[PDB]
């Protein structure tokens, strides 16, 4: 399906956004 | 906005600040952000209106990266240069906007059939293009323009174009300009906060239309975000003045 | 602003900040972002009942997690990031008295101040930048580099001079209030507890001399300069 | 009575009112109950610290480049050397990254003018010492090995020590009151089309490449104490001068390169998992 | 003389004047002998006590619900518990009945705001005695068995006795200045179409369901004398507060469900028996 | 109208009345009953005009339950959403109305043929649609627009639309808005008191038209009836913000 | 209120304004942000010794 729909669990929080703990996003 | 002047502590001598060239060639100054946002941006170039649908939906939102075309992605009915217009570039710097937007709609026709433009206030969804509301198979007996919502009509034989101003009919203080991912499935009430409603165009017979959008006079932007990561390959597509 | 000659306790010319029952001193100068306005006028309409403040609890300085900067950090790297008020309620300094009112009120308008204290030595060097992004939910991953940070309200820290920095954060949100807590009985249609993001990024890598330390530390402190609560409810544990 | 009305006027019909303009009049019809009611900005309005013009944005300092300076760089050596054209960072290769605010905004216009400001931040400590000379060179340029040619222009020599930053205003000295952008006014290419000369011969314009350069050369070799780093990074910030000007709205030369996804219909397009 | 007339003006043609508006100008042509004569309201006119705005109508008390209270209901028991959303009475089932004036009129708008007023009329006599506590709960709700969670909100405790009625103003406390209606702005379904998810995914909007509740709990168990009824009915009236507001005209969420017959032609359509 | 405040005898303390939100988003207030009734309601969507008839009759009456569509009943030429428009909802609360109504008529054509709109004062009947007055078989020699009644003409090649205001030409003080049963056969003079006359549209050649109605400026409603029994099944046709 | 507007005027349609003329009026639409802004001749202008008429 659409890969944009959901963020992988290891980089996101329960709200489907990058976790503030996940520093590597940049 | 923070200029950063606070970090410039050097106080040694400098060369002159000179004299501004603004107004030397003409008095047509084009640096006002609101002035820029008030000139029209083409959204849909000659798209089809089909009477089998409720109408063609236009989400009320200004041009920005939310409508940017990326080589390789699926084909949408949006014109491909929206993301590089000066106004989209400006909007990509402000995540808040409040006020009205103006839509210039042109029906490619000279018929005496009325084409209606109906305004839908903020309802929570964000759609564009032809849609059969509630998936029915006939809409002439239950037209959206005849349900009570504010509606205006175009009669091509008189003027195939019209300019309508849609209000800021939403519960929020500001509309959210953009998201990092326009297709991410996140908290549904937040998902719909990037629009303030819709404009629905409904024809009598199949016909084509073009749509432009611009900021109204009662309009403000805010929540400056700073510049995003960008790219350019302009250099490769032109000769220099030295052959 | 001006140093003095050395005496028994060195160059005794420190400055300090006292807020409620907390004091923070600084050895050198401090950089402060502009004091800017929050939306005003919606408070009396979004809440039919009076809103409250508890300054003695919320307006005091509270240290949060320690930040380590190493010689391996590259420009643009995120050293730390905070989704507020959320992260100050359920992840950092969780037992802080500053969090008390959030246990009973469901809505709020918040204006904060964040002080950053660094301690690099005289043979080290480097630059760090801290900035705020208003109403960042679902827009954290764009306009998120050092360039966007230099454009938004920010403070810059030099790792060898140890100047302090104070970031003043107004309440700029697309709604009148921000929700304070998620709850099994609360709606999932609206992600609560986040009206802004704070990013701590590397502007220029930390460098050290021969046999010098390969890292140094920074400590953030926050305090609400104006926390208004609305909608009283039964108390609940935070997140 | 039913008297005849002899008043008349000749008219010129037009489809729209003020279509091309950003100001003036509009014949827009309000989708409201009251045709003249407007949005209220009495309580919710733009914050005073938000930029109001593109020139305001151009006045925000942006990190343009960085370069290293080490104790091994001999006198006269160019530590930094660049064509200072706010229109394009490169004339021979694609650009991707965090463009400065002034370049971003300049990319929306076909003309620019006025002095440009630079700020050099030396990421050092009190134990680093040395001297560099910053120069603005016009029309004709200097050889990389001829420091004297750089010294013959508009220069500022900075004595690095306790103070670790220096400001430099780049004079605007050209044969025209404004300069035209080197980027294009319109580029219809969207799918990275492999280019040939026919494509270029049929471009929207001809790139008037700038020869104006800013260089930074070593005056006194950097001599840090052994206990500290022997090489330091220098940050080069840039922004428009107070009299920077922009004119001629055009297609933006820069466009988002990160996390670009076009909208789809929500919730119709499969949001219902 | 026959001098030329050089006056002219450019015009933008439109088919109608003020078509979308409820006020302003109209280009209507009167089917009268005198184009400017109007209907007279000198003698026959609207009575001053008739409502003039939808807000006037929303200020009329309407019976919303009823519930029983008996001597068997233990302390803390919820006698009444409802989501107080003037947009929809139910989120999971059809509604049919006599909707209150304020809900009827709110059903014509996409947004509402301001305090809501409630009035509890206990259909009892001087020999009924007891105490209940009314609470307005926001964002987060209380467990049916945890009276303390209700007591922690906006409450009014009523001592039932000689006085058999109590008024309660429900505060408006939300994160937005106005709230959007949970009903739809447009529903083309007219023949009770069996719905599926595709139909819902293609609806006019997404229902932002409210979590705000009003509850009534037993404080002191009802203790009527043996000679009278041990259970009484309590009438719950509702109306908009004095600062209730409505905005965004839309398709009416409610429609006549009783004695609905469309007109036919009289007398052509067989009225002649 | 009786507010019922007379029955609210409790005088104990209450929570604040707050501050109104009216005018916070914009100054476009939409609560005035007359303002609401002055915006157009679609009656007929693309219906046929046939020159073999006297014309297409439009009974002069505001939108209300009298034109409500009920699933299962016979198909009429009336659009199906009239009964759910805000103005029909308002009219269902007032049994009296006095003043003029405005009709916006659109002829789907660009021909140079004149289409006439004739006004008939209150005559006692109440009809709509195509009709052959007195059941004749030819009307071009005895056109209703040429008999002496007030008539206006539309020339589509100039403007396919027109807006006409019909007077309150009746013997009664007020027009009766609605009946409990629009098809009941009761005392004939009373039966016709729900209209103030008719508007008749007559073409030269077969063509289609659309019709909208709204209250005029000289218009009042009264005899408030309170709300009727209603129904709604909106909930079933949309997702909530929690999936 | 929504009063009717009875004002009207008869008009004679023409495609252009001042097409044959060298002076008078023009209905030209400016390709500018500001419809009334004009070129500046404050600093750069025709030299006084240049001929102004064919005579
Ligand atoms: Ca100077
Ligand atoms: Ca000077
Ligand atoms: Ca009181
Ligand atoms: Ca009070």
């Amino acid at each position: 399906d659409n890969p944009h729909r959901f963020l992988p669990a290891n980089v996101s929080n329960r709200w489907n956004e990058y976790s503030s703990a996940y520093l590597p996003r940049v | 906005m923070d200029t950063g002047a606070k970090e410039d502590e050097d106080e040694t001598a400098n060369f002159s600040d000179g004299v501004t060239a603004m107004g030397f060639q003409s008095l047509d100054t084009q640096v006002s952000i609101k002035d820029i946002l008030r000139r029209p941006v083409l959204l849909f170039n000659h798209v089809e209106l089909d009477p089998d649908y409720t109408g063609f939906f236009i989400p009320i939102m200004p041009p920005s990266r939310m409508m940017q075309y990326k080589s390789g992605d699926k084909e949408t009915s949006f014109q491909r240069l929206i993301g590089r217009t000066p106004q989209a570039a400006i909007m990509n710097l402000f995540r808040f906007w409040r006020g009205s937007l103006r839509y210039t709609i042109i029906i490619h026709s000279t018929d005496g059939h009325p084409i209606y433009v109906t305004h839908v206030p903020h309802t929570g969804n964000r759609v564009y293009g032809l849609m059969k509301v509630n998936n029915l198979h006939e809409y002439t007996k239950v037209p959206i323009f005849g349900c009570g919502l504010t509606t205006e009509m175009i009669i091509p034989s008189v003027n195939p174009s019209i300019c309508v101003e849609v209000p800021f009919d939403t519960e929020n203080n500001w509309a959210v300009t953009f998201d990092e991912d326009a297709q991410r499935n996140y908290s549904w009430r937040d998902k719909g906060d990037t629009v303030t409603g819709h404009l629905v165009v409904t024809p009598v017979v199949s016909v084509y239309m073009s749509v432009w959008v611009e900021a109204g006079d009662d309009f403000e932007v805010s929540n400056f975000y700073g510049p995003p990561s960008v790219k350019t390959n302009d250099w490769n597509y032109a000769f220099s003045d030295e052959h | 602003e001006v140093p003095s000659k050395e005496s028994i306790q060195g160059d005794a010319t420190q400055q300090s900040s006292k807020e409620e029952n907390t004091i923070i001193t600084r050895d050198q100068q401090q950089t402060v972002s502009e004091n800017i306005p929050s939306t005003v006028g919606d408070l009396v309409i979004a809440s039919s009942e009076p809103t409250q403040q508890f300054r003695s609890l919320t307006n005091r300085w509270m240290p949060i997690n320690s930040i380590r900067v190493t010689v391996n950090g590259k420009r643009n790297d995120l050293l730390a990031q905070y989704y507020i008020p959320e992260d100050f309620l359920s992840t950092h300094a969780k037992c802080a008295p500053n969090t008390i009112p959030f246990e009973t009120y469901v809505y709020g308008k918040y204006e904060l101040e964040m002080k950053f204290v660094a301690n690099g030595n005289k043979f080290q060097c480097g630059k760090v930048i801290i900035s705020v992004k208003f109403d960042s939910y679902q827009a954290d991953n764009i306009n998120t580099g050092f360039q966007a940070a230099l454009s938004r309200p920010h403070i810059m820290l030099d790792l060898s001079t140890n100047n302090e920095g104070v970031l003043k954060i107004p309440f700029r949100y697309h709604r009148a209030f921000v929700r304070n807590q998620t709850h099994k009985t609360a709606t999932a249609g609206v992600r609560p507890g986040k009206f802004a993001s704070i990013y701590v990024q590397v502007l220029s890598p930390l460098q050290t001399g021969e046999g010098g330390a390969n890292d140094m530390f920074i400590r953030p402190f926050y305090r609400y300069t104006r926390a208004e609560f609305a909608g009283m409810s039964y108390k609940v544990p935070l997140t | 009575d039913k008297p005849k009305d002899v008043s008349s006027i000749t008219i010129i019909p037009k489809p729209r009112l003020g279509f091309p303009h950003g100001k003036g009049k509009s014949d827009a019809v309000a989708m409201r109950v009251n045709p003249v009611a407007l949005t209220s900005f009495q309580d919710v309005s733009a914050y005073p610290d938000e930029p109001r013009t593109t020139l305001d944005i151009a006045r925000i300092w942006g990190l343009r480049s960085t370069f290293n300076w080490g104790s091994g760089d001999e006198h006269g050596k160019e530590l930094f050397n660049t064509v200072l054209d706010p229109g394009l960072r490169f004339y021979d290769q694609d650009y991707e990254g965090q463009i400065t605010p002034m370049e971003y905004v300049t990319g929306l216009y076909n003309f620019w003018s006025g002095p440009i400001e630079l700020r050099f931040d030396f990421v050092s400590n009190a134990f680093h010492t040395g001297t560099v000379i910053i120069s603005a060179e016009y029309n004709r340029s200097s050889t990389n090995t001829d420091e004297c040619q750089s010294h013959s222009t508009y220069t500022k020599t900075f004595h690095l020590g306790e103070q670790k930053s220096v400001h430099f205003t780049v004079p605007y000295i050209y044969d025209t009151v404004v300069r035209r952008n080197t980027a294009s006014a319109y580029l219809p290419v969207t799918d990275y089309d492999k280019v040939d000369n026919v494509s270029r011969a049929q471009a929207m314009g001809i790139r008037a490449e700038s020869k104006m350069r800013v260089k930074v050369r070593v005056v006194n070799v950097l001599r840090p104490v052994a206990s500290t780093t022997s090489t330091i990074e220098v940050l080069v910030y840039m922004r428009g001068g107070k009299n920077y000007a922009l004119h001629g709205l055009k297609q933006s030369t820069y466009w988002p390169s990160n996390s670009v996804v076009p909208i789809d219909s929500f919730p119709p397009d499969g949001y219902d998992p």
